[PDB]
């Protein structure tokens, strides 16, 4: 029955376990769902990664905030960006960024390395493609990774705000610890797999309602083994059925209240209310964003 | 100077010579029961259309040159582009070869029935 979803989400047993660390081998590796005539890969995978995410309590405020991080195509374009700004309430201030050029959709693109990247705003919601194909070296140690994953465990800290959410996308060998000790400081998270790229050990690490402090301890060496246990003894069927019917595809606009509350105020009553999706803290002022320009000779 | 680039007349008279067209044009997942108009904030392609994103199908974007009028405003990037499925193979040119009429929104001559 898993076939009809949009994808198959990390089953909270499997969560709970202390596995350790084994090479992914996935028996589906190299099946490929047929993707709707002329519809790209990334447009089906961002499509299915949004229709899982309307089944979880996200808070939606007027005048949401959303940004992308590695948003752009060897092509040139953004596909992800194309699908979240039809996902997303009209109005949505969307920004998205990547390493290298590309015309977009979104609101504003930084184009730079995301450590660039400075935002005066908090987030309603982040969304990161960010990936190194030169971390997939299966010849050697598969340890926690830094560089993008450093800046983007930083950014969560400093500049979601609490109530939001993130998707982080991760791989066997694209991973990072923190980034999953991170997840604990969520009111829920789980590792979320694409049913039409069910074939590849990506999945989307989702932190569900920040609540900016840790609401339990989560050691990332040994989740990350117990993601890998799971993909390796769980095969997904490849399928892309869920891509089509949209007729429900568009992210409930839920006016999620929005306040500016400090340190000192955030009760029980409040984590209450921002792990059941029915608060956003942050301020509300002017959305401005920077890229840092190295200058050089 | 009067000296000014001229894309769309190049792209015109590279397609009129049998070039291919330009791809990657990011085409979206829609029902296609949408109201069938040409530009719009969300995909409105109806059963003959298909959808893209609208900054993938503007020549300007897609070739990084300036917008042909005095604010170089783009009016496709953030926006949904309902494309003929016959024409589909080749958006940036069917945007570029064609016009909206600014009474009921559809293309002209594929869709609007204005001159009725
Ligand atoms: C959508 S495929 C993966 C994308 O992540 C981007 N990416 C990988 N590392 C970084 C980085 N450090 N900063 C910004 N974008 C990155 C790449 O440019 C690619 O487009
Ligand atoms: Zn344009
Ligand atoms: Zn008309």
């Amino acid at each position: 029955s898993q076939a009809w979803q949009p994808g198959v989400a990390m089953p909270n047993l499997y969560k709970m376990q202390r596995m350790l660390l084994e090479k992914c081998d996935l028996q589906n590796y190299g099946d490929s769902a047929t993707l709707p005539k002329g519809i790209m890969m990334n447009v089906a995978k961002y499509t299915q990664l949004c229709q899982y995410l309307n089944t979880l309590t996200l808070a939606v405020p007027y005048n949401m905030r959303v940004i992308h991080f590695g948003a752009g195509s060897d092509k040139g374009v953004a596909p992800g960006t194309a699908v979240l700004r039809q996902w997303l309430p009209t109005g949505t201030l969307l920004v998205d960024s990547d390493l290298n050029d590309f015309v977009s959709d979104a609101d504003s693109t930084l184009i730079g390395d995301c450590a660039t990247v400075h935002t005066a705003n908090k987030w309603d919601l982040i969304i990161s493609d960010m990936y190194d194909p030169k971390t997939k070296n299966v010849t050697k140690e598969n340890d926690s990774k830094e560089g993008f994953f450093t800046y983007i465990c930083g950014f969560i800290q400093q500049k979601l705000a609490l109530g939001g959410s993130v998707a982080i996308k991760i791989t066997e060998h694209s991973w990072n610890a923190d980034l999953y000790k991170l997840m604990g400081h969520f009111a829920w998270w789980t590792a979320f797999v694409t049913n039409v790229n069910a074939s590849s050990s990506e999945a989307f690490l989702i932190g569900c309602n920040y609540l900016g402090k840790p609401r339990e301890q989560i050691d990332g060496y040994v989740m990350h083994a117990n993601y890998i246990f799971w993909r390796n003894t769980n095969p997904i069927q490849l399928s892309s059925y869920s891509l089509f019917d949209m007729s429900k595809f568009p992210l409930k606009l839920r006016g999620t209240a929005v306040m500016s509350l400090k340190e000192g105020q955030i009760n029980d009553m409040i984590l209450s209310l921002l792990s059941k999706g029915r608060l956003i803290i942050r301020e509300n002022n002017r959305v401005v964003i920077s890229s840092d320009v190295l200058v050089n000779n | 100077c009067a000296f000014a680039v001229d894309a769309a007349k190049a792209y015109k008279d590279y397609l009129a010579s049998g070039g291919q067209p330009i791809t990657n044009c990011v085409k979206m997942l829609c029902t296609h029961t949408g109201t069938g108009q040409a530009i719009t904030v969300t995909p409105e392609a109806n059963m003959d259309q298909e959808s893209f994103g609208g900054a993938s199908c503007c020549l300007y974007c897609r070739c990084h040159i300036d917008h042909p009028n005095p604010k170089g405003f783009c009016d496709l990037k953030g926006k949904y582009v309902q494309i003929p499925t016959t024409c589909a193979n080749d958006p940036v040119g069917f945007t570029l070869k064609n016009t909206v009429c600014t009474v009921c929104g559809m293309w002209k001559g594929y869709g609007c029935s204005c001159d009725q």
